[PDB]
This record gives C-alpha cells, structure tokens and sequence, in this order.
C-alpha cells in the first residue's frame, strides 16, 4: 500500500475533479468571465463615490 | 576653480589652518567626517579598502568621541605627530561614482537603493 | 506580415553555394617575437577564435599552489581599457559566448560569434589575456566560489580517483594537483595571480587559431597588437618520473549503510605519449578495443556493446555496474588504465576479473582479427564525426602548434591507424605491462587487497 | 533588508500596517462573529466625528 | 614629527591603494576601435550564402529532401514521421514509446544481434526519440556505407517482427525507465505543467503512459499503430552531407513500397480534438526537500502564427541567470539583474514551446524556501511591463541574440539534417536564412507591446510546484499582478 | 586536535583484521543506525553474570 501523497506525484493525470458542493464548473471550452466580474465590480464602486 | 587654490589665494590660505587647527586638538583627518549613513556610495568605497586601513580609522573616533566626553583635548606631544589631509579615501570613492555613471547612460539598474524610512 | 507557411515578399536572397566547395588549407605565420597566427576557412557562416597558453598545472611552484584553477575562473573580467560591466555588456551585444579552461599542461580562452564581428572578437580577445589588473574586490568574490566548492568533490567519484591515480603515481610537476584544497585557498590573492602571468605568459608560448576567418582578415587585426610582446628565452620544462604507488581512501563518514558501494581503478605508464606518434595511436586502437560501459545506459547501436570488456565482463558478472578503460596522454610521459565499480561485498575478485582482461590481451592468440577491423573502424570515424564542429576545429589547431609547431593533416592520422596489425596490440601492450601498477580505490576500502598482493600478479 | 527595493509595503515606513493589517495570517475557517470587532471600532471613530 | 608616509603598516598600505588604482586612468585607444556596448542592428547578407535544399515528393507522397556537401568524409540521414503521444487513446497511451524500444529488436532478416553487429562493424550509430508530436529515427555513418544505413532504416520500418519473449523483457526496461525519470525534478515539473494547463485534452497526456498500461500492451496494439501512423504523406526522408540528391530518390522509390494506404492527414486528428488551456494549479509540498521548484505558465502561439518570432524575442529579453555563470550582476536582461543583485534564486530560465494549435510561455526557477516573496515579485514585476514599457535598447539586445543563437546551434551534419526534417513537418517548407532574419528585425517595441498585450496582460495562467512552497504566494496572488493598477 | 590518539587508532585498524580492528570511538554512518532498542539488546545479551 503507497501512501496517497507519493501515488500522486507519480501520476501526472489531465482528468482533475475539484469539490463542487459549493461552486459548479463551467464545461471546459467555454470563455472565461472576466468582463462580466468587472461591471458587477463597477456598480458598487459607483455607490461608495 | 580660482578662488579655493591656497597657493595663489590668501583667504583660502585661512580658511585652511582654520580646519586645520580643529582637526588636530581631536587627532582626526578629513576622511573620517564622511559618514556611510550620509551617502551609501562612501559605504562602498570602505569595503573596498584594506582591513588595516579601515581599523586605523574606527580607533581615531574612538579616541576623539572619549576627548569631548571627557571636555579635553590630546596633549601637545600628540598633536604634533598629527596629519590631516593625508586621504586615504577619495580615490576610491571617485572611482565607485564613476562606475555608477557609467551604468546608468547605458542601461541597467542600480547595485544598491537607499531604504525608504 | 503572413503566416510561416508562404514566403514573404520584398526580401533579397543570396546566390547559394555550388555542391563541391574546395576546402581550404592552414596557413600559419611566425611573428619575429615568436608568437604564431594559424588560420583556415570554412563553409558556415560562423567563426572560432581562440587562444592557447602552453602554461598549466605543471607550472606551479609551492608558492602559487592552486593559481590555475583560479585564473580560469577570473578569465574575462576587468582590464585596463575596460570595465566588466563593459565587458559583459560587448559580448551580448553581439550575441556570443565566451568561454574559458584550464589543464596540466595547456590554458585555453575561447570566442564564437557570427563572421561579421571578426575585428570586434580579436581586440576583446587579446586585451582581456594581455592585460588584466586584478582586483582585490573581484578575486575576493571568486575565491569564496572556490571554498564552498571544496566544500564537496565528494559527488564526482571519476575525477576523485582520476585526481588520485595521478599524485600517487608521480614525484614532479605531474603530481601537482589540478582542483586544490583549503590551505592554498588561504595564501592566494591579487598578486600571487599578477606575477604568476607576467612570468608564464609570455610570447614564444602563445598560439591565436582561427576556424573561418581568411589569413590576410587576421593579419590586419590581431598584428598591430601583438607584435610588440617582448621575445624571451622560454623556461626548461619541469620534469617529473614515473614511479608507482598505491592510495586509498576510506570514504568520508556518512556516505555508506548500503551506500558508498567501491570504486577502484589500476594503471600503467609508457614513456613518450605525442612526441613519439606511431605508438600512441595504437592505444586509442586499444582503448575502444578494449571499450566497456555503465551498461545500464540505453541508447542504441553505437558506442561500445560489442568491446571486450562489455561482453566478457558485464553481460556474464551482473554485479559490476560500470568497467572502462582510459587513457590520458600528456607530452611524453602517458598513463592507461580501467576503472571500475563494482560492489562491496563483490570486490577482491573483481580485482581478479579485471587483471586477466589485461593479461589476455598480453597474450598473442587471444584476439581476433574481427574484433581488431571493428575497433579500427570505430576509431577513424570518431576522428571524423569530431571534426565537424567548427569548435573542435580550432581547438585542434591550437593544440597542434603547441605540440608540433605545425597542424598535421588528418590524412596522416587514418594512415597510421590503417597499418597497426594484430602484433602491435601486443607488443605495446606487453611493454606497457613492465611498468610498476599504480592502484587507486574509494568508497568501502577495508575490503581491497593491498599493493604487493597484485603488483607480483603482473610482473614487477 | 536586501541590496536593492522591492514590493513598498516591504519597506520600513509601511511595516507595521503590512505585517498586522495585510499579511497578517489568520485561520482560514473564521465565521462572521469575528466580524464583530472591526465594527465597534467603526462606531467609535462615527461618535467621535 | 609627523611620520612619513612609509612608518605606519596603515600608511603605506595606503599609498598601495592609490598606486594600483592609476593603473586604470590611461587607457589605450588602439585596444578600443571595433567593440561597443551600445547594441546597433546590423546586415549580415554576405555571410548568409549555404548550399541548396532540394526537396521532391514522390506519387505516393512521401517527401525526399537533401542538402549536399560533397567534400565531406560523413552522412546522416533518416525517417521524420508526424506522429506522437497526443494521437492515442488513453487505453493506448504508452504505445508510441514502447514501439520506439521495440524497432531494433526485430526484422525476420536480421535478428537483435546481427542487426547490432552490422552497425558496429561499420562504426555508425542508430537513435531514435519520441515527443508529443514528432518522432525520428536516424543514423550516422560514414560517406560510403549511405546505401547501407537507408537498407537499414526502410526494413525495420516495414518488416519488424514483436515476438512475445522480447515485447516481456522489455516491459521490465521501461518499468526501470521510468523510476529514474520520477527523480530529474524538471522534467517532473514540466510534466504536472502540461496535465494541469491542457486538462481533457489529449495535449495534457504523459508520454511514457501510466504504470498499469505498460504491462498490458502486447503485439496487437503495436501493429494498429504502426498501420494507422506511418503513412507516406506523413513521413519525410531527410539527408545531409556527401550525398546525392538524384542518387537517393533512385534508392528510396525501390525500398519503400510497402508501407500502409490510409488517407487521413494530422490536420484532420487535430481538428476534431482540439487542445483547450485552463488557468489552474497543483502544489505538492513536502517540506523534508531542502529546494523548491515551480513554473508559472501563459499560452502562447502556434506553429504558423505570425506572431510566434516576437514570443521568441521576447523569451530573450526575460533571459537566464545560473549561479556559475561569468555574467554575473552585469547582465542586459532585468529579470537577470533583480535575480542577480539580490541573490534571491539558485537558476532562472524562461521557456517558449510551440504546437501545431496551442503553445505556452513562462518561467522556471529554482530557489531556497525562505526567498520565495522577493522572487515572485520581481518575475511577476518584469513580464507585466512588457505590455507597458518598452526600450529600444532591450529590443536591439534581443534580436541580435536570436539572430546569433538560431545559427550557431546548426553546426555539423547531423544539426543540419534535424533541421530540415522538423520543419518541412510543421511549416511544409524550409525557411531561407535570409527571410528568416527579415523576420525578426520587423519586430520593434512597437511590436513588443501589442504581442504582450494579447498573451500577457490580464490573462489566466497556470502554475505547478513542488518542495518547502509553504511561502509561495496563493492564486489570487498571481492573478491579479497580470495587470497594473498605478498606469 | 589529539594526534597520538588518531595515529593509535591508525595503528589498530590498518595491522589487524576481525575484533581487534573495530574502532573505539566510530565516524558519522554508524552514529546514525543507533537507538536506544540497539543499546537495549546489546547490554541483555552481553552483560551476563560470569563476565
Ligand atoms: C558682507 C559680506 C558679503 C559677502 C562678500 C564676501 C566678503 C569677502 C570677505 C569674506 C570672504 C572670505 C571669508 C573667509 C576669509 C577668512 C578665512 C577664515 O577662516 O578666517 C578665520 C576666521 C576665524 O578662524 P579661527 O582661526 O578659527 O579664529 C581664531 C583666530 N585666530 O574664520 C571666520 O570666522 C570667517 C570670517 C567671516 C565669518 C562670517 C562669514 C560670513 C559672513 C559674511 C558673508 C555673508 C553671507 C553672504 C554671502
Ligand atoms: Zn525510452
């Protein structure tokens, strides 16, 4: 039995599952959604002037 | 320029054994007023220098900071085995700033900045 | 601009080469101080400069113990004319490389950079060997590289004992070491180094090659600065005799517990290495004859699965895990050998396996007549394979007019090697076994023979 | 120290507002009544304006 | 009274001082008249003059491609193929290196021994590497035995047998393979690199395959690769050296005539599973090593790309600095000067890879645990500025240098012939020398700035470490220093 | 900083081949297999009543 730390660095797998019990995923191939964060952010940042 | 040269002018020929005088009644020479807080680049030029030539300065302000605590001066046998302006430390600093000239026409970023306080 | 794969418009082409360029020939020139330019031409469109010092390790008096391991280390820095901000700054602005090394007998400065910056590559070149302060700010800072790299030589078990075959084993200049310890690190400054070449470097020891430059280019450059060198008698060289010798090292404290595991090696000497030329080409015949390796590196048809000492020690005795010969020629003197590790509880007749190796080959039936066609074949095209690097080129110029005065040509060399017969293989071989067996070892050393117990295996 | 600046806040006139009030390490599962603390020290500074 | 200036050991070891410093007040104008430290850009058409490459594809679309140097003693030539570890499976993922171990074992004409003992009586060598995307297999000899080394090459690629006893005892040298490539530590970072940055692509694969598929693969497989793959229209026959370009078209249409017929190209497996970055991270810590080592990555360019020759430009300006390395604290690069003068690393070296869809741009380092804040400022600090702040001097540096290293690095017959068999593969040509260079002096700070600011500025990146990283600055970190929040 | 104590430990290893060659204060390897289990069976089997 390998401890789990060290079977992981010996397998550099591209199929990565993160937790999601809080945040879903976008499907990879889709855009990022940088523009959209940055008006959110300005409409408050409107109200703090 | 033509009014500091002693040798032509007579009010530079008293102003000169004016600190002259001063730096005697201490045992001090002129280099040793150059402090490596003041200017960073007379910190480099010190660390370039032989370890018995900078230990023959740290011994003559030790010896005048005990003369003023103690309100005094060193004795007149002293005093004339005294030479100010013998230098030990010009040559070595125009050499450091000349470096630093040299590296900023042509690019390049500078050996050592100043901590911002 | 468009994508890579369509040309683009508006740019001229040169006119290409023809299929056959006529290649040139080595034209060297003799100053009347004594120093000697050696050019040739090439097809590429690089360049090569170097400069080579007959000075060297063997030059070293108690007093300047370690000053050549420090002069390749303080090689292209401040001069009288230059700064080494300015130095640095000359070179990447034309994009070369700069490089330096240091030997027993020889010192080597080198330049590479496109042919159009000929004249900018010599003048760095030549100011940076022929005048240089040195700093005591400068030196300070590269003899702490120096100390904290003695720190551990401990990591490199093939010059650890390559180092150790070679002290014991000579009483001269031949004995000086080359990488040096930590007390003569402590007497070494800015003037040990400042006198030591204005001594050494003089002159009639100085040779300037060049790969790919026309003779007449470096004759309008490098002349009008070199010409006015002083000329000076050379020195005697410094002699040394082949003694033998035994040396070992019970490794230091903490590299065992199933760990240091051996290293040993033998040795042997015959008396001219370059001076005397038909013999020493039949002990580069012997060494890829004789061949071996590591054996667990895995690369292909090649290098040396088919030597003697592959298929007769290693493919049967899987406790080795490496045996091969080496050779290290100097100017008169020379010294082959093998070097093995094997393990530590498999050691004494490993010592065994080894010795026959080399009284087999002292037998005259032994070898075949189809191992000797192989190991002659694969030694005129590793000659040839080298040369075709612009930098091998004229490092072989330079180490050939400081041996010879002059450049051989290499159809002299596949010559000599075409005539060694099945006989030369063993009379060299049998004088070369007359000789006292100098002994080295490492690692696990309670477990060894001694001295007398294998140098009355050979003869005397 | 170091032989040359780097990052301002690193500097000695913003030490002591980047080492207890920027980098500061703090338990990473800290809920909102820890929020409770910042916020009477904004009542205070409103009653004193 | 006073003492003379010889008395005191304090004195005159003083006068010393200023006497070896007047020694660098009169320098001599004749050993300055040719070298400068200001970088100029120059011409270097006269010098630029090479042989012809000739190329000529056959009517089953194999490619043949020579570069003749007739007065030579040597020859290389060899097989370039389009094929590589992104085109398996998952189920297959270990096969095109297990084939590449397996090639020279085999061949009904000649056994492992005899096919071992032929190369060495002529005193040639025989290699062959795998990649990604490309794989080769080549043969140095000498001027004489070029027919023999080509009858070598065009049987083992067509006629090799995988018999059950050698495919077993060769499982055991991969299994032996991999444990010591599993402690190189750069090729372990760059290879979490890839499987976090083209995660669910076939571009994020290792290429030497899982432990567990290494033991399965048998004989089967090895034929459907070797029946799929090496197609003539994806294979290129490059030679260089004292060969004959007539000669060896003659040779290579009567010794290749039985290779495989299917009509799919690269560019149709390329398609259909395209490769997709995705800014993410791994972190491995362990805290008993006392080095760390990461890599912070961008995407960057294809192969095609216009834009691919100022991604190399700009590699050269963010440079190399190495603890042994004469340049010192004097080098042109910044991101060299600030790692330099404050000793904040052990090696720094910045990386540019191109693929036929996708690429990557970034920096490798190497550092102790307590250095790893000051390190990460100044990396971050010096890419971001590209996208701003530009000088012509960093420019001219930088193009001069990449003129100079693409040029010294083809030196002999073997660097030669790799050249034109891995560009014929990606670009479908040889680029001259001279449209080359044409192509890198139209890159000026102009340039710089407007390729930075698609790549660079305000971008995702991806990031793998390993070691005493416990002080290395979190995502959010990084993040948001692609951009400058003071312009 | 004792050299008539490392040259008669020299004079014992090299000059002797089973018992009388173990070293009496030992190097760096051999202080990092020990514990306090080793010393622990060491002294149980040879600190017996009629030595
Ligand atoms: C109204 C003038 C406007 C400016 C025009 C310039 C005027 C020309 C004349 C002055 C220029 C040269 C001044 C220096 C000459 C004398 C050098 C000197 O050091 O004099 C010695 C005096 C005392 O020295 P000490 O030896 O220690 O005293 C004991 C005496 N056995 O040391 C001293 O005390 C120096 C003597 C003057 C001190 C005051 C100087 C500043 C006041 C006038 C300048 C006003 C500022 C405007 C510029
Ligand atoms: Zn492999």
């Amino acid at each position: 039995e390998i401890p789990a730390t060290v079977a992981a660095v010996k397998n550099p797998s591209s199929k990565i599952v993160y937790d999601e019990h809080n945040h879903e995923r976008y499907p990879p191939g889709d855009p990022s959604k940088r523009a959209f964060a940055y008006f959110v952010l300005t409409g408050g940042r409107f109200v703090y002037a | 320029q033509s009014f500091i040269d002693p040798k032509k002018n007579w009010f530079a020929a008293q102003h000169m054994k004016a600190i002259s005088k001063r730096l005697r009644r201490f045992g001090l020479r002129y280099d040793d007023l150059y402090d490596p807080y003041y200017d960073l680049d007379v910190k480099e030029a010190l660390n370039r220098l032989p370890k018995e030539v900078v230990d023959a300065r740290h011994q003559r302000l030790k010896r005048a900071m005990d003369l003023s605590m103690k309100h005094e001066y060193l004795p007149e046998d002293l005093q004339a085995m005294q030479t100010p302006f013998r230098g030990y430390l010009q040559e070595m600093l125009a050499l450091v700033k000349r470096e630093k000239a040299e590296r900023e026409s042509l690019g390049g970023l500078p050996l050592y900045q100043r901590t911002i306080p | 601009a468009p994508p890579l794969d369509f040309p683009l418009p508006g740019v001229t082409l040169p006119s290409p080469l023809p299929d056959h360029v006529a290649p040139g020939k080595t034209i060297v020139t003799t100053l009347p101080n004594g120093i000697k330019l050696a050019s040739e031409t090439s097809a590429g469109p690089a360049a090569s400069i170097g400069l080579y010092v007959d000075c060297g390790s063997i030059y070293e008096t108690p007093l300047t113990f370690g000053a050549t391991h420090l002069l390749e280390r303080m090689a292209f820095k401040s001069t009288r004319n230059r700064t080494h901000f300015r130095v640095v700054r000359e070179v990447e602005a034309i994009g070369g490389n700069v490089q330096a090394s240091a030997s027993r007998e020889q010192m080597g400065y080198t330049f590479d950079a496109l042919k159009t910056h000929v004249p900018e590559m010599v003048e760095l070149l030549v100011d940076c060997v022929r005048n240089p302060v040195f700093l005591d700010w400068e030196v300070n800072e590269q003899l702490l590289k120096v100390k904290a790299e003695v720190g551990e030589a401990s990591k490199n078990p093939q010059d650890l004992l390559l180092e150790a075959i070679h002290s014991a084993g000579y009483s001269g200049a031949l004995a000086n070491p080359l990488l040096a310890s930590e007390s003569a690190l402590n007497g070494l400054n800015g003037s040990i180094l400042e006198e030591f070449v204005a001594e050494n470097y003089t002159a009639p020891r100085i040779v300037l090659a060049a790969s790919g430059v026309e003779h007449e280019e470096l004759l309008s450059i490098a002349e009008p600065l070199l010409s006015d060198l002083p000329n000076v008698p050379r020195p005697e060289e410094p002699k040394s005799v082949y003694t033998g010798g035994d040396y070992r090292c019970h490794t230091e404290s903490g590299h065992i517990l199933n760990g240091q595991r051996t290293h040993f090696a033998l040795a042997f000497e015959l008396p001219g290495g370059w001076h005397k030329l038909k013999d020493a080409m039949v002990l580069t015949v012997l060494q890829m004859l004789l061949g071996g390796g590591g054996s667990f590196s895995a690369g292909g048809p090649g290098k040396g699965m088919y030597s003697r000492l592959y298929l007769r020690v290693l493919n049967e005795y899987p406790q080795f895990h490496s045996i091969s010969a080496f050779n290290n020629i100097y100017n008169n003197t020379g010294i082959f050998g093998i070097q093995v590790t094997t393990g530590s509880d498999f050691v004494s007749k490993a010592i065994d396996i080894t010795v026959n190796e080399l009284l087999a080959v002292a037998t005259s039936g032994q070898v075949d007549q189809v191992q000797l066609d192989r190991a002659k074949q694969a030694t005129k095209s590793a000659i040839l394979m080298n040369l075709e690097s612009r930098m091998v080129v004229s490092e072989d110029i330079g180490r050939q007019v400081l041996t010879y005065g002059e450049r051989k040509p290499v159809e002299d060399f596949l010559k000599a090697v075409d005539e060694v017969t099945l006989k030369d293989i063993a009379s060299i071989s049998q004088k070369l076994i007359s000789s006292p067996l100098t002994m080295a070892s490492y690692g696990d050393v309670i477990y060894v023979p001694n001295y007398e117990s294998v140098s009355s295996k050979f003869r005397s | 120290m170091r032989n040359q600046r780097f990052s301002l806040l690193k500097q000695p006139i913003s030490s002591t507002l980047n080492q207890h009030l920027i980098d500061y390490p703090t338990p990473s599962n800290l809920s909102y009544w820890w929020g409770f603390g910042s916020l009477a020290g904004i009542c205070l500074v409103i009653q004193i304006v | 009274s006073p003492p003379p200036p010889n008395a005191m050991v304090y004195d005159r070891l003083a006068e010393a001082v200023k006497a070896k410093l007047r020694q660098l007040e009169n320098p001599d104008p004749r050993f300055l008249k040719y070298g400068s430290p200001r970088p100029t850009l120059t011409d270097h058409t006269r010098i630029l003059a090479a042989p012809e490459t000739r190329v000529t594809t056959l009517p089953n679309g194999l490619r043949v491609a020579t570069e003749s140097s007739l007065a030579a003693r040597t020859a290389t030539v060899g097989v370039w193929i389009d094929a590589g570890s992104r085109f398996e499976t998952e189920e297959s993922n270990g096969t095109a290196h297990f084939l590449e171990h397996m090639i020279f074992k085999g061949t009904e004409k000649r056994n492992a021994r005899e096919l071992e003992e032929e190369i060495e009586n002529m005193g040639g060598h025989l290699n062959a590497y795998t990649s990604r995307e490309q794989t080769t297999y080549y043969a140095k000899v000498a001027d004489k035995d070029v027919p023999k080394a080509l009858d070598i090459l065009a049987d083992i690629l067509q006629n090799s047998r995988f018999d059950e006893n050698r495919i077993s005892r060769e499982r055991d040298v991969i299994l032996r393979e991999m444990e010591e490539v599993e402690g190189q530590t750069e090729e372990v970072i760059f290879d979490h690199l890839h499987a976090t940055a083209f995660q669910y692509t076939p571009l994020g694969r290792t290429i030497l395959g899982p432990a567990q598929n290494i033991k399965t693969i048998t004989k089967d497989h090895l034929q459907n690769y070797i029946q799929t793959h090496y197609t003539a229209p994806r294979m290129v026959i490059a030679a260089s050296g004292a060969v004959k370009h007539e000669d060896i078209v003659e040779q290579v249409k009567k010794l290749f005539t039985k290779l495989s017929t299917d009509p799919t190209t690269a560019s149709q497996l390329v398609a259909k599973e395209p490769a997709i970055f995705t800014g993410s991270e791994v972190r491995m810590l362990d805290d008993e090593i006392p080095l760390a080592q990461f890599a912070v990555a961008f995407e960057g360019a294809s192969w095609k790309d216009p834009d691919s020759i100022a991604l190399m430009v700009m590699q050269a300006m963010l440079g190399s600095w190495n603890k042994t390395a004469g340049g010192g604290k004097h080098m042109g690069s910044e991101l060299a000067q600030r790692v330099g003068i404050n000793e904040v690393a052990e090696s720094m070296m910045a990386f540019n890879t191109n693929y036929k869809d996708t690429g990557l741009f970034g920096v490798y380092a190497v550092a102790k645990p307590d250095c790893l804040d000051d390190l990460s400022y100044a990396i971050m600090y010096e890419t971001t500025k590209l996208a701003y702040r530009v000088s012509d001097d960093d420019v001219t540096r930088a193009r001069n240098q990449l003129k100079s290293s693409l040029l010294l690095y083809i030196d002999g017959t073997s660097p030669v012939a790799e050249d034109i068999g891995r560009q014929l593969l990606t670009y479908g040509r040889r680029i001259p020398f001279a449209e080359l260079f044409a192509r890198i002096d139209a890159v000026d700070a102009s340039t710089i700035k407007r390729v930075a600011n698609r790549f660079i500025y305000d971008k995702d990146i991806a990031i793998a470490a390993m070691g005493p990283i416990q002080r290395l600055p979190d995502y959010n970190w990084f993040r948001r220093r692609t951009y400058w929040n003071r312009y």
